[PDB]
């Protein structure tokens, strides 16, 4: 099964970066999307990338994030910008490959 | 043909996941909209 | 440019053209005093699923010949009473018809 | 006589305000029950 | 001690009466209010006669019922007027003598 | 026809409150306090009459006290047990022939 390693982290008093790389089938995933996982409460998607470049987002973060592929490391680029610090949450990135759904390990980030 | 098969499998995955979301969250509307108004 | 005229414990719609040249289509349920809600999904494959409320209840079927899709009401408890409208998706577009209603019991 | 008349008035108004309060704010608790139970 | 018996009941689909039998301290008269307890719903003081003739009801039936104290047998009356369903509940009688609360046995009014 | 005066602002880590009265003292039938947290309805807190009555609102037992100085035409209510929520706009009225009587009020604090 495709393994997924992620990135990100820190703590500052507006911008930060988060990209997860798949273990195999580089460029072998149609829909990829990160979900937000806030404490206690359940999990929910934040942004999507199709297999080819278009990017719908969640209304909660329109314009606030840029999501973009990078076949160089199979690291779709979930970019955190102008963060409202309350929006912190463990972040796991998903992969829908060959009809099967593969989950990341989750990552938590906060600033301010 | 491989590409169309792959993308179609992804279509079923999205359909099923979207259905699950719609169901759980119509239930959320029902339940807590009754508990509120 | 597609039109989805409705019909109809068994209800259907017809498209303007290109059934099975029409990819994903689904149906929606409008309970009164409530907002929109999806019902059941046929694809171009015939791959199919329902929503949890109507799971097991409803059954959906595609007729490739006469430009149409089918929903058949089953063992209905009045709670499903609503106005239904049949939907379709074509090269990234909505497609909504006029829809039709279902009653108590 | 004057003081019994004045106590008479204070009792009549304490009852009047009690009636207004009980009626209005039991209607309020009725709304509470209807829209959250 | 100061006993309280009433009347009322029975099926209908216009106006009726309910009593409050006073046993002792006949004309210990002060606030003789009546209470309205719909099942599950909470009780409530409805119509009051003071010790001396003044009558304030509650807005919930304001101007609808009529209250009347008739010391001939010293049983304060409530004229249940032009009945409509929702009043259907238990009704009782209340008394205050020497600052001491007292309670009736409650009667079941059922209308429509 | 009565008039109403009060006192008791600011924050202490002691604790203070009171009001006063104006006209024809010892007509002190139901002479009651009120309190209004801003953007809420009215509210009565403590009731004291001429006959040494003592009864309060379900929240100020322990938290408060009523006093009644017949000399200088005044009734007293002294806060106890600091807790900020008691911050509000106040009033301290009475009843006379059953006429609606009302005043201005004062505020309360934190810390």
């Amino acid at each position: 099964e495709v393994q997924l390693q992620e990135s990100g982290g820190g703590l500052v008093y507006d911008s930060l970066r988060l990209s997860c790389a798949s273990s195999r089938s580089i460029d072998g995933i149609n829909i990829m999307r990160w979900y937000r996982q806030a404490p206690g409460k359940q999990r929910g998607m934040v942004a999507v990338v199709t297999g080819w470049g278009s990017t719908n987002y969640v209304d909660s973060v329109k314009g606030r994030f840029i999501i973009s592929r990078d076949s160089a490391k199979d690291t779709v680029y979930l970019q955190m910008n102008n963060l409202k610090p309350e929006d912190t949450a463990v972040y796991s990135c998903n992969a829908i490959y060959r009809g099967s759904e593969y989950w990341g390990q989750g990552t938590q980030v906060t600033v301010s | 043909e491989a590409k169309i098969a792959e993308l179609q499998a992804t279509i079923e995955r999205l359909t099923s996941e979207a259905a699950l979301a719609e169901g759980a969250l119509e239930a959320a509307r029902r339940d807590r909209s009754r508990l509120q108004m």
